[PDB]
RNA sequence: GUCUGCUUAAUUGCGAUAACGAACGAGACCUUAACCUACUAAAUAGUGGUGCUAGCAUUUGCUGGUUAUCCACUUCUUAGAGGGACUAUCGGUUUCAAGCCGAUGGAAUUUGAGGCAAUAACAGGUCUGUGAUGCCCUUAGACGUUCUGGGCCGCACGCGCGCUACACUGACGGAGCCAGCGAGUCUAACCUUGGCCGAGAGGUCUUGGUAAUCUUGGAAACUCCGUCGUGCUGGGGAUAGAGCAUUGUAAUUAUUGCUCUUCAACGAGGAAUUCCUAGUAAGCGCAAGUCAUCAGCUUGCGUUGAUUACGUCCCUGCC
């Protein structure tokens, strides 16, 4: 409807989970320069959140940074339907949970090294550097 | 001047527009002609398309390529880049655009500046591969004028295509950025910077 | 998006004859996402008088 | 005198959509913002909204256009192919759910009805409510 | 091509001998006739005999 | 840059290895009775007005 | 005198015994003068079993398309338990199947 | 009485049914009049024939054109043929005879389909190679 | 005989001929796509008329809903019989032979297309389809059988068959919104709607269907109406982090899917080298063949659909 007069609280690069973000990019992404989140947990944490889906990554009230660091990380509460998921049943600690940013990188990790203690064939064929899904790959 | 009063109001805007009149009732094909002697005879100005599609039995008879409406040997080319290959209705929803971005930019009779991107865009003094040996010369000979216009459309399509290609410009703004600068031709275009580049590989070999 | 991008826009886009969104990224350069906005806005008797169709091209133009 | 047919295929869409947006009666089922409609779409509907009030004039104009049909019919219709990616592109039949529930909500007022043979037939109201609202979408064209 | 054949010619060239008189060029009046005379296989074959004949009476005159 | 527009009369015989060349007379339209015998490259007929800025090379029959 | 509206449903592989039987059919029944229709004549099914020619990969890739083309063919006919039976017994034949899907 | 006479349509697949009777104005295609075309760029295909002649003539002549077969552009000539077809089936059975000759020298000029439907076939396919005259790869 | 020549898709045919007349091949024949306002019938196809009827007009009109309200129809749509085209009709063109152009009528390049496919074979392939099978070997620490686990998916790389893309002639989105080839549950779980629950992926109640009777009339390229504006982007979708689901005794060398973010090359492809003359080249889909699933293949179809010749022996190749 117009060019919106963005004052500077347009602030021009952003930081969400230590893990970089850019600040005049159209949001749902930006939440996608991340691990473990991608335009589907992202278009829920914005609908269960009081959001814009067309705002940028710099243009962020902060009451919409800390509620959007927050649903994330929680999972079951602002209706997160649990099929929606990756840490689908822990199976070591159940649980209904989300594997995140720094954390999908050290849990990718801790799922291989409950089946390399074993000595089986879902994390021994990851072990020879060659693939486990059953195929003949030679070409690649 | 007499609105038919048929329930079904089939237009009084496209009834006074195409009753008074023939031709595509945006551009009037009505005091628009060709200015060269050679490319009259071999470039239809227009049998009436009242849109810019004929089945099209144009290659059985070795000639009629001629009888072929220019506008619909154009949409014809574009037909590519392979992925579209087949799509004519994307290629007339694009040249039904082109004729508005020439009218709008110049203020012309744009279906004429469509025709002046024909005769000007044609390579006359052209080469051929004399066989000849391992190496010989491209005896330099002026195409008939038949062939010429085959090239004059062919050329234009391989340079206003790269221009959308990682481009902010949607072929509607590069096609009309080629024909205005290809008739003024100029060399901000691609024909008059290959057409000339084939004259200019011949003028020697010759 | 700051306030010598919309008033460079409106004093430059009344008699500015041929326009689009490839027209505001090549002339006013940054954006596009936004641009199809501060053009279209209004449509006050003094912005653009069009022969524009659908989505897919928006070919606008001169009030007069 | 004044038809549903005599009028276009997205003005009736957006001018029953802002009729069934502004009716309140319409009910709005609980997996109708999130959940992906269709499974080859990644994107659910870009409205997230009262696609439900744009699927409430589609469905509905779509019935009346024919006799009868639905939910495994509006199942072959709303989707398209598949995005299989690498695998030469493939049809996928939606999710009977949302319109198995607008078809039991339209059942409510007197717009859509259950055609004997059975499954969705618009009632006798219903049609009354589409020839009232194809003549109120003919005057945004007139 | 369009190049004629023996079985055909040598069937019109035998015919053309006797029946020059019934003989014509409206070939659609020979076609009929060319059955009452020959004892032909086919419909196609027959339409290619008289075609040739009419290529005799159109040059004979 | 002087352009002499010459009309084709008699299309003669096919040439070249690959049949890329017809031979060609030509009647000078703009000096009728001159009737030179150049070459050209195309799928030709009699009456293809033909275009030469090279007035004149008169050409000889190319494998 | 109990009336019955029979329906006569035929099929073969020869267009020449078969046509024979609704000439005989509908004129060994208009002799009887019966209330009937005329030989309805049903979409031509028409099986093309692709098969390669060779006995062994070798050998070019070198194929066939043999098939049965039936001409499906049906009829009608009223008449009691007496004069549909004298009609079904008569047309009697090589190549052909007759059903009497009865309509009591 | 009714005065009705009447026709078909045929371009590569389907048909129409021009029930060209005596009424007041109408031109119903598919249960949807022609202002309402269908693939709405070609839209001008059918718009030539009402004016290619007097929108004068078709006030008298009422066409409920039902449209089956034959992807959207197939039938476009099939419903074009049929308004002309009968243009001369009205102008043959009903409106005289030189009104079929004044016409067909108008309607013969685009000298196109309009009147005479297309001839061309799809070629049968074969064995080996994929649209039609294609032969499988080659070796050595 | 089986040939100088001219002739063709063709030892296909006129003609030349101590050579006369026949067999197989080819062609004839069979499949399917076209055409029949003539026949033969259709509440598993659809018409009007008929009400019952739901709206706009009120002008009688216009828009409907109704597997029976009745009937009447059979263009339609199916499909049996059937017919129908022969290059036909003049005109040329030629040994005025076989043939070949062109224009009229026509639905209509061998009508299009496949399928059958002699003569002689090749030591091409195959005992890893066989309870078809020679002769060697194996016969219980078997190379026979079977429960498990991994293995044929292992990569610095060499070679083919392929998918998306280098754009504004496109990517995203509403709003228009369109076929054809199939298939399908029985002794049991194949198709599933509908109506709900799920953002979604789905879950399910319950439904019909041994099928022109159900899912099934709604597929994509597109017209719509625009945002994006020459920004490797708002082309590109690589590789990644998690979750949530949907099958599967087993999901690890994540079978697939969703949910959101990580945003890899490549800015039109060298020496090479294919396939193609008409609904033909090619792209947008989908139903089957696998199958519990997992298609970037195999087959088959249509919906949009043109360039370019419609000719040669320069080449290869083979006669």
């Amino acid at each position: 409807s117009l060019v919106v007069q963005e004052q500077g609280s347009f602030q021009h690069i952003l930081r969400l989970l230590n893990t970089n973000v850019d600040g005049n990019i159209k949001i749902v992404y930006a939440l996608t320069t991340i691990k473990g989140v991608g335009r589907r947990y992202s278009n829920l944490v914005c609908k269960k959140a009081d959001v814009d889906l067309h705002k940028r990554a710099g243009e962020l009230t902060q009451e919409e940074l800390e509620r959007i660091v927050q649903i994330m990380q929680n999972p079951t509460h602002y209706k997160i339907p649990a099929w929606f998921l990756n840490r689908q049943n822990d199976i070591t600690d159940g649980k209904d949970y989300h594997t995140l940013a720094n954390n999908v990188e050290s849990k990718l990790r801790d799922d291989l090294e409950r089946l390399k203690k074993i000595r089986a064939h879902r994390g021994i064929r990851h072990f020879w550097g060659l693939r486990v899904r059953g195929q003949h790959t030679k070409t690649t | 001047f007499t609105p038919v009063v048929l329930a079904t109001p089939i237009p009084e805007e496209v009834q006074q527009a195409q009753t008074e009149i023939k031709l595509f009732n945006k551009w009037s094909f009505e005091e628009v002609e060709v200015k060269d002697a050679s490319l009259v005879d071999y470039v239809q100005v227009a049998q009436p398309i009242f849109v810019a599609h004929t089945a099209g039995r144009y290659a059985n008879k070795r000639f009629r390529k001629a009888q072929c409406p220019i506008i619909e040997r154009l949409t014809n080319s574009l037909m590519m880049n392979g992925r579209n290959n087949g799509k004519k209705l994307k290629a007339v929803r694009i040249i039904k655009h082109t004729l508005d971005i020439i009218n709008v930019l110049t203020d012309q009779n744009p279906i004429q500046v469509v025709v002046d991107a024909i005769t000007n865009t044609g390579p006359r003094e052209d080469t051929t591969r004399v066989g000849g040996g391992g190496a010989a010369r491209r005896q330099a000979v002026d195409v008939s004028p038949l062939r010429r216009v085959n090239q004059a459309i062919a050329l234009l399509t391989i340079g206003a295509r790269e221009a959308a290609f990682r481009n902010i410009k949607t072929i509607a703004e590069t096609l009309a950025e080629e024909l205005i600068n290809a008739a003024k031709g100029s060399s901000t275009s691609y024909a008059i910077k290959k057409k000339d580049e084939l004259e200019r590989v011949a003028k020697s070999n010759r | 998006l700051d306030q010598e991008k919309y008033d460079r826009i409106l004093k430059e886009v009344p008699t500015y004859r041929y326009v689009s969104v490839s027209v505001l990224v090549d002339r006013l350069k940054i954006g596009g996402s936004l641009a199809r906005i501060a053009l279209r806005h209004l449509e006050k008797e003094g912005i653009i008088k069009p022969v524009s169709k659908h989505s897919k091209q928006a070919i606008y133009t001169r009030a007069t | 005198g004044v038809s549903v047919r005599d009028v276009a295929a997205q003005d009736f869409i957006n001018a029953y959509a802002s009729f069934l947006q502004r009716q309140g009666k319409l009910e709005v089922p609980g997996y109708v913002d999130i959940v992906k409609t269709s499974s080859g779409n990644e994107m659910p509907p870009q409205d997230a909204e009262g696609w439900f009030y744009k699927r409430a004039a589609s469905v509905a104009r779509h019935i009346y256009m024919r006799k009868q049909v639905g939910v495994g019919k509006l199942n072959k219709l709303y989707g398209g192919a598949k995005s299989r990616g690498v695998r030469p592109y493939k049809h996928i039949d939606a999710s009977g759910s949302i319109n198995r529930k607008v078809l039991q909500a339209l059942e409510k007022i007197g717009i859509v009805e259950i055609s004997p043979k059975g499954g969705r037939r618009i009632s006798e109201n219903g049609q009354r409510d589409l020839d009232r609202i194809a003549a109120q979408t003919l005057e945004e064209d007139e | 091509g369009r190049v004629r054949t023996k079985t055909v010619k040598r069937a019109s060239k035998a015919l053309i001998e006797r029946y020059y008189p019934k003989l014509t060029l409206d070939f659609q009046t020979n076609k009929r006739l060319c059955d009452e005379i020959a004892t032909i296989q086919s419909k196609r074959l027959r339409n290619k005999i008289a075609g040739y004949t009419t290529h005799l009476m159109k040059r004979i005159q | 840059t002087p352009v002499t527009l010459a009309k084709v009369i008699k299309v003669l015989g096919r040439t070249g290895s690959r049949g890329g060349v017809t031979q060609v007379r030509v009647e000078f339209l703009e000096d009728t009775s001159r009737t030179i015998v150049r070459n050209v490259k195309g799928p030709v007929r009699e009456n293809d007005i033909l275009v030469l800025m090279e007035s004149e090379r008169e050409a000889r029959r190319l494998r | 005198q109990q009336i019955i509206k029979i329906r006569i449903t035929l099929t073969s592989t020869k267009v020449k015994q078969l046509e024979n039987v609704s000439s005989n059919i509908v004129k060994n029944a208009e002799q009887h003068n019966l209330v009937k229709k005329g030989p309805v004549r049903l979409p031509t099914k028409v099986l093309k079993i692709s098969t390669r020619k060779t006995p062994n990969g070798e050998g070019s890739k070198t194929w066939e398309t043999y098939e049965m083309r039936i001409h499906k063919r049906y009829i009608d006919l009223e008449a009691p338990v007496q004069i549909v039976k004298r009609i079904t017994q008569i047309t009697i034949e090589p190549g052909v199947d007759v059903e009497v899907v009865v309509a009591s | 009485a009714v005065p009705s006479v009447q026709t078909f349509g045929k371009k590569k697949s389907a048909t129409a049914v021009a029930h060209v009777k005596a009424g007041k104005g109408l031109i119903k295609v598919n249960g949807s009049p022609i202002t309402l075309v269908e693939p709405e760029i070609l839209a001008f295909k059918v718009y030539e024939p009402l004016l290619l002649v007097g929108l004068d003539k078709f006030s008298n002549i009422d066409i409920r054109v039902r449209v089956t077969g034959g992807g959207h552009v197939s039938q476009v000539y099939a419903i074009r043929q049929a308004i002309a077809k009968g243009l001369v089936a009205y102008h043959q059975k009903y409106v005289d005879e030189q009104s079929k000759n004044e016409l067909k020298k108008a309607f013969t000029s685009y000298d196109a389909t309009l009147l005479i439907a297309d001839s061309r076939r799809p070629e049968p396919k074969k064995f080996g190679g994929k649209g039609a005259r294609s032969r499988f790869q080659k070796s050595y």
